[PDB]
RNA sequence: CUGCGAAGGUGUGCUGUGAGGCAUGCUGGAGGUAUCAGAAGUGCGAAUGCUGACAUAAGUAACGAUAAAGCGGGUGAAAAGCCCGCUCGCCGGAAGACCAAGGGUUCCUGUCCAACGUUAAUCGGGGCAGGGUGAGUCGACCCCUAAGGCGAGGCCGAAAGGCGUA
RNA sequence: UGAUAUGAACCGUUAUAACCGGCGAUUUCCGAAUGGGGAAACCCAGUGUGUUUCGACACACUAUCAUUAACUGAAUCCAUAGGUUAAUGAGGCGAACCGGGGGAACUGAAACAUCUAAGUACCCCGAGGAAAAGAAAUCAACCGAGAUUCCCCCAGUAGCGGCGAGCGAACGGGGAGCAGCCCAGAGCCUGAAUCAGUGUGUGUGUUAGUGGAAGCGUCUGGAAAGGCGCGCGAUACAGGGUGACAGCCCCGUACACAAAAAUGCACAUGCUGUGAGCUCGAUGAGUAGGGCGGGAGGUAUCCUGUCUGAAUAUGGGGGGACCAUCCUCCAAGGCUAAAUACUCCUGACUGACCGAUAGUGAACCAGUACCGUGAGGGAAAGGCGAAAAGAACCCCGGCGAGGGGAGUGAAAAAG
């Protein structure tokens, strides 16, 4: 998904940003460091979801 | 340290030009260490 | 613009099992293909005490490479050579031969 | 405001160690990496908002933190 | 010419006065060569020629209290000195301990260990990895002041600077 | 889903995988580092605005030198210098060649040191993408030629030097090149041509590619590209990888073809700006000569410290001086395509130069290990197999190393 997102407003995708950095991104990483990440793709995909995220909210906010 | 660094370090070495002349031989010759530090 | 694919139904034409069919299991970057049932190989699997001890001898499938194989055509029960052409826009393999598509 | 994601960079990773679950288990507390500076309350702040748990007390080259929990945890 | 086995190397045999070449066995398993020519970083016994190659010398530091040692047990290729149990001899208003100043990962856990041309070490502070320093009321820093030091004017001195107030 | 380097967890299958190319956002600390300082990857900045938390958060600007503009302005009325603010530009690093400002030794001689080496090695500043030079105060003593540089003749000549070793020309001829203008200042007549900058359209080219014919079988052998017998194709047998030496198992070459965006090389068109003919002046308005000192030395020609003052197509200067005969030639502002020079990086092509003590120092995780305060110099080490399935189980030993069986492979005198 990369054009889902394409046609949400500022406010919204914001948030999931939020979400995104607060819930699967911290959880995982203490999982992944205490051992019961059994499947480490996750981080990856993410990692990737997040920087897809920043990159519109730059692209839309300002230029 | 204090006195080789003083004597030999990057900014001993920059602050003449002959020293900066060192600098440029040792980036061209490719040198992994430019100077001591 | 790979003349062996995924799924292809190939004859060996060199080696100590040329004119055996097969069918091409995935293909390696370095231009070798992995056909299972022809090129059998005796690997001396050693113990692991991990979650799987199978030890003993496998038979492994060893890779070959590319052009030592061709697509079988299955219609005139022998080796043939693919090209590709253009059709409605897109690419597709075709025999030679009287040629026909895949 | 830049008070939100400097919350979001003072904790780096939790720390994992045998005292580290014994104190988990007994004390009810977790041991975690914190950024160098990581001043206690910034420390306090962010376990509040990402974990949204309550901490008793926070008391801290890398630097760590032993962030107490009070009696409802949930990791 | 060429997998019924090339070249190189190791033997034998034949030919020419001499440099050598042709035909094979063994080893080896991937390309090689003649005749008529041309192109030279082409052949080695020494220049104190150059780098390894039979050789006359083996990797682990504390020998400087006239308070006291010896016996047993465990570990180890090694035990007068470490650990455990049974005694004696010093210190014991400190040869204890807790702070300031000074010193700033040496104090806490598993290890380079069957040893070159015969190397035979009584110390578990070594080089290379993992942890601990947790604070409202321990203390300092934060607030006010003297001496010392510094500091827009004025006072002393033709300026500046010094003395000196905020 | 880089490689070393197997596996597991994930993504993709009738058009958002990866990889390659082009257009953007983002780009901390250290290094010309621009706020300061120091011992380069260390600490410490100031001001203004928003921040759901009035203990915050984030970002831009700010150095010096030169130019322009604005404000203020002396000493000494005005002017001027210095100071503040904003915009633009300059600074550093990396081959070769060329230009400007300076400047050696060794190697050479029977000792008149100068002459040679040498306008060299090395060092400093700036510009271009070739630079310098580049349309005659020049050659020819009155046949002619007409910009500069480089290469090939005249020529190891004519000259020059204790005429000793050395160094080292012009004119003429034969080629490539063969396209020059403006300013010392103007009267009159203008959307008058061409050239430049900024856009669009067409054609072509550069930075990922597509399509792309053509040998089956047999003997020796574990395995076939070569041998024997029998064809097709040849605009294509160019090269490399491809189980033994491959046109026709493949990946490719020749021929025919492609452009969302960016960029480069020719035309047309729209806007702005610079600009032709017919004529009249001047020939660099403090620019000489002469006097004094130094270099290329009593001295031809060239450049200049200070103190005066006339000209120049009308008129002023040169190698066989003669009414300063005649012909030619116009002397102190820039710009000037191209021929001639140079290869640190890319792609293609070439090879009787080289094949691991060779060639560059490095065919390779070598600009390394190691030595030194720093600078600088600068190692050793290439090849198992088609496929590494790399070694089940058992015996000796120390739950090693090493050696002896079995199994895999054509071969274990490949472990």
């Amino acid at each position: 998904m990369k054009a889902k997102e394409l046609r949400e407003k500022s406010v919204e995708e914001l948030n999931t940003e939020l979400l995104n950095l607060l819930r699967e991104q911290f959880n995982l990483r203490m999982q992944a460091a205490s051992g019961q990440l059994q499947q480490s793709h996750l981080l990856k995909q993410v990692r990737r979801d997040v920087a897809r995220v920043k990159t519109l909210l730059n692209e839309k906010a300002g230029a | 340290v204090l006195k080789r660094n003083r004597s030999h370090g990057f900014r001993a070495r920059m602050a003449t030009k002959n020293g900066r002349q060192v600098l440029a031989r040792r980036r061209a010759k490719g040198r992994a260490r430019l100077t001591v530090s | 613009a790979a003349k062996i694919r995924r799924d292809d139904e190939v004859i060996v034409l060199t080696g100590k099992d040329k004119g055996k069919r097969g069918k091409v299991k995935n293909v390696l970057s370095s231009g070798k293909v992995i056909v299972e049932g022809i090129n059998l190989v005796k690997k001396h699997q050693k113990p692991v005490p991990a979650l799987n001890q199978p030890g003993g001898i496998v038979e492994k499938e060893a890779a070959i490479q590319v052009s030592n194989v061709a697509i079988f055509n299955a219609a005139t029960g022998k080796a043939d050579r693919v090209g590709f052409r253009f059709e409605d826009g897109k690419k597709v393999r075709f025999f030679k031969s009287n040629s026909e598509t895949i | 405001m830049i008070r939100e994601e400097r919350l979001l960079k003072v904790l780096r990773a939790p720390h994992v160690s045998e005292k580290a679950s014994t104190a988990m288990e007994k004390s009810n507390t977790i041991v975690l990496k914190v950024a160098k500076d990581a001043t206690k309350a910034e420390i306090k702040a962010a376990v509040q908002k990402l974990f949204e748990v309550e901490v008793e007390v926070v008391n801290t080259d890398w630097k760590k933190a032993y962030v107490t929990l009070k009696e409802g945890q949930n990791l």
